[PDB]
């Protein structure tokens, strides 16, 4: 059995660079290729090279030119630099053994970006009387407008998990993100039973924790 | 009078893979090289060190010609500096070597309908070869935690493969014949020399 | 670069059915040398098939693989809920390396009509300097739906995001939410706005409609 | 099916020129290369050429060289062979062949059934008769072999029929034999009871297509 | 020019007999030889290349070996199929080069020809030339001479052969010699003899004819 692990910067930017390194435990070091693959949504698995215990490189002609290898014997790591990344080069990178047919490593998360942290701004979406589906009735917040992922949402401090549908979050022109949460009840709960959407962003140290209630239309 | 045999070299019928790249020695002749830069055939006449025209003016100690065939994508792997399969597990170049590399398509000799499988590269190597190398060994390349002990399996598999040519792969897929020129001098009488 | 091309590139089965996914490449291969990959959410792939015809240790009888040169093919006689993943194709005969699109596999069951809404925004996200308009649909097979959004009887595009959710674990149906962003200013001084959803289990589009200011 | 058929075969006198012409049918011509091999007669097979599968690269023998030039058309789908300077020595039937590579690493696999190409300066000529009677010497064990001869005509083929084509219990006819008179001939015996002589006849029928000559002539004991 | 040549220049065999064709080169052709069959009035039929693969729709009797300059061509059991010429190629430059063939006879038991004359006809000597004619008729081997002697002396340059198959009957051949002469040289000499030269033959068979001999 071997065993790989991974580490290495996150978030970046562009024109700067991305270092990673992968180290191994559970056999020896010398006499196999390491090889470093990526996977992007749209491209696929991709593979960018693999580096010998003597400094040999095999590179995919592609990426010949961004990317750069090394490998330390004393601590049995090997560690890829790609240059003059973009929004393209994000990606999942994983370290594997020659083919990977046999071991692979996790995964290191690799996201690029120009933009800072930001916390995320919550809007009600509310119900009307035209949303009703025979007794039953949606409605939940947006999360806008907040950078890095991930964000946490619960409702009722955790108390809902049935018809609780939470979306994937979107890259807007902003480089910020969005995603929205929703939640679907009788509408014999609605104007009685209370409904709370928390929102959590750790990078921010942001923890809201917005009501929610029908668009009461006041008469003027 | 007594010319070198530029012939045998290069309008021979039958080359060899690259990993069995045929290497031919070339002393004591009056080689005239305009012959061949003086042509379109060769649709690649590149020349490291020295210069085209200025090749039928010197005269150096012995000429080695490596000939062999690739695809028509890795004739940019036969120079100094570069790397993939044929210039690391195959034929290496020296840095900064003197001579000259010429290739030009044969489409019509080496294709086959059906795939021409006599044609091999080696693709898998547990390093890099050092220049002027040949690896025949055709063993076991064994990349798991399993020994081979010399039988195909599962993580061990055989490092030569071979080239596919049909004579519809279109261009970068092609055969192409190469022949590497290797200006050997020493500091022994310079045998070779260019017409007069 | 031997660019290798899966087909189809999504499927729709239930257990105790058989599977069939190929893998075709732009030129012939060499011997035999083409793996099959397997990948679930979140894990790294795993091998199941290599040479395209042995199968690998550790995996089941029912994963099989056939072919040569251009044309590749992987079955799986009985399938089981472990099954349900990404597949791979790969050709380690001649370098670079090169691997497929992936052919995803999911669950299948009756057709389901999804359940619309149209939301209205907030006085909050106006005050912030813009709006964003929401279409929810629930509970919906297959994922093969249309979404769009009309104001006050006119096309838009360029401005209208959608995601989807993943197949539920229950009743394994789907989940969508479309947003159509527009500045407060362009927000004010149109009438409505409607989404009009197809779908193959919709008798017909169905259009959720209502006006600014509506109440 | 795949099938190659060849023409261009006729008289031609030495000096002047001829073209030959090969047709596929049943597989991409434009791939496979093609190959020109003769044999002539009484001897063995011989080389002549080969083209490639887009004409760019021909090779010849060191016998044909300058005065053959192969060529091919894959519109037509057809493989022509242009002979210049004709002589003696190329009287010989020609054959095309397949090939699925230049250089034959796997070798022939498609032949036609070949044309011939006669060379001689002589002109048509009907057949002169001769028989072969039998003769006291001739007796052995009560045998007496007869027999026709033809001889200075020209071109071939030739037909012959002992009794109207029944008589053909020991009929050997001999092939044709080319004299320095440019003609051929042919000698046609058989064996018969040597008591059935003056009271059978047998008549050798002669039959020539290239002058529609039609001849029979009889063979009786030579009387004195 | 590389130059094939072939061995043994001929041979004899039977049904279920194993055969060995061999073939040798000049040069060095790694493995580049092919074997092809032809049969009296067809076109060849490739059977072996490589020097030890094999065409598609070819029996298993037919075995390839060999390689450098030296290859073997070897047939395990015999068929009535199988009599023909065989033809080696090379392959390894160009220009290429066939053998001069390897023929495969019909095995029997060694028969004598029933030896005949025939004399030269009026016809041909109204026309002005003169046409005897000594003949071997069912025979074995194919090996044999016919000599002509004028006026009991050898003479030469003026005759022909002719010989036509392996008879289908049995096993049989017929050989026919033509000696041609002008009429002059004809009436000059009257004792013109054909004599025989076989294996089974006892002793050689002279037969002759005298000028005017009726």
């Amino acid at each position: 059995e071997v065993q790989l692990q991974q580490w290495g910067a996150g978030l970046l930017k562009p024109s700067e660079t991305l270092s990673l390194t992968c180290a191994v435990y559970g056999e020896s070091f010398s006499g196999y290729y390491w090889s470093w693959i990526r996977q992007s949504p749209g491209k696929g698995l991709e593979w960018i090279g693999q580096i010998n215990h003597s400094g040999n490189t095999n590179y995919n002609p592609s990426l010949k030119s961004r990317v750069t290898m090394s490998v330390d014997t004393s601590k049995n790591q090997f560690s890829l630099k790609l240059s003059s990344v973009t929004a393209a080069d994000t990606a999942v990178y994983y370290c594997a053994r020659e083919l990977g047919h046999d071991y692979w490593g996790q995964g290191t998360l690799v996201t690029v970006s120009s933009a800072s942290t930001k916390g995320p701004s919550v809007f009600p979406l509310a119900p009307s009387s035209k949303s009703t589906s025979g007794g039953t009735a949606a409605l939940g917040c947006l999360v806008k407008d907040y950078f890095p992922e991930p964000v946490t949402v619960s409702w009722n401090s955790g108390a809902l998990t049935s018809g609780v549908h939470t979306f994937p979050a979107v890259l807007q022109s902003s480089g910020l993100y969005s995603l929205s949460s929703v939640v679907t009840v009788p509408s014999s709960s609605l104007g009685t039973q209370t409904y709370i959407c928390n929102v959590n962003h750790k990078p921010s140290n942001t923890k809201v924790d917005k009501k929610v209630e029908p668009k009461s239309c006041d008469k003027t | 009078t007594n010319l070198c045999p530029f012939g045998e070299v290069f309008n021979a019928t039958r080359f060899a893979s690259v990993y069995a790249w045929n290497r031919k020695r070339i002393s004591n002749c009056v080689a005239d090289y305009s012959v061949l830069y003086n042509s379109a055939s060769f649709s690649t006449f590149k020349c490291y060190g020295v210069s085209p025209t200025k090749l039928n003016d010197l005269c150096f100690t012995n000429v080695y010609a490596d000939s062999f065939v690739i695809r028509g994508d890795e004739v940019r792997q036969i120079a100094p500096g570069q790397t993939g399969k044929i210039a690391d597990y195959n034929y290496k170049l020296p840095d900064d070597f003197t001579g000259c590399v010429i290739a030009w398509n044969s489409n019509n000799l080496d294709s086959k309908v059906g795939g021409n499988y006599n044609y091999r590269y080696r693709l898998f190597r547990k390093s890099n070869l050092k220049p002027f190398e040949r690896d025949i060994s055709t063993e076991i390349y064994q990349a798991g935690s399993k020994p081979c002990n010399g039988v195909e399996g599962f993580n061990c598999y055989f490092p030569l493969q071979s080239y596919g040519f049909q004579p519809t792969n279109g261009v970068g897929y092609q055969p192409y014949r190469v022949v590497v020129l290797s200006f050997e001098l020493l500091h022994a009488p310079a045998t070779v020399c260019g017409p007069k | 670069e031997i660019v290798m091309t899966q087909s189809p590139g999504t499927l729709s089965l239930s257990p105790g059915e058989r599977a069939t996914l190929s893998c075709r490449a732009s030129q012939s291969i060499s011997s035999s040398y083409l793996a099959w990959f397997q990948q679930k959410p979140g894990q790294a792939p795993r091998l199941l098939i290599y040479g395209a015809s042995s199968r690998a240790p550790g995996i089941p009888d029912r994963f099989s693989g056939s072919g040569s040169g251009t044309d590749f093919t992987l079955t799986i006689s009985r399938l089981e809920p472990e099954d349900f993943a990404v597949y791979y194709c790969q050709q380690y005969g001649d370098s670079p390396l090169t691997f497929g699109g992936g052919t995803k596999v999911d669950i299948k069951r009756t057709v389901a009509a999804p359940s619309v809404f149209i939301f209205p925004p907030s006085d909050e996200q106006l005050k912030s300097g813009t709006a964003s308009v929401v279409c929810l649909l629930n509970n919906f097979y297959p994922r093969e739906a249309k979404v769009q959004w009309k104001v006050d009887n006119a096309l838009q595009s360029g401005n209208s995001q959608e995601s989807v959710t993943e197949q539920d674990s229950k009743d394994s149906t789907y989940s969508l939410s479309s947003t159509l962003t527009l500045s407060k200013a362009d927000y004010e001084k149109h009438k409505v706005y409607a989404c009009e959803v197809t779908h193959q289990g919709l008798s017909s589009p169905v259009t959720k409609s209502f006006n600014r200011g509506e109440c």
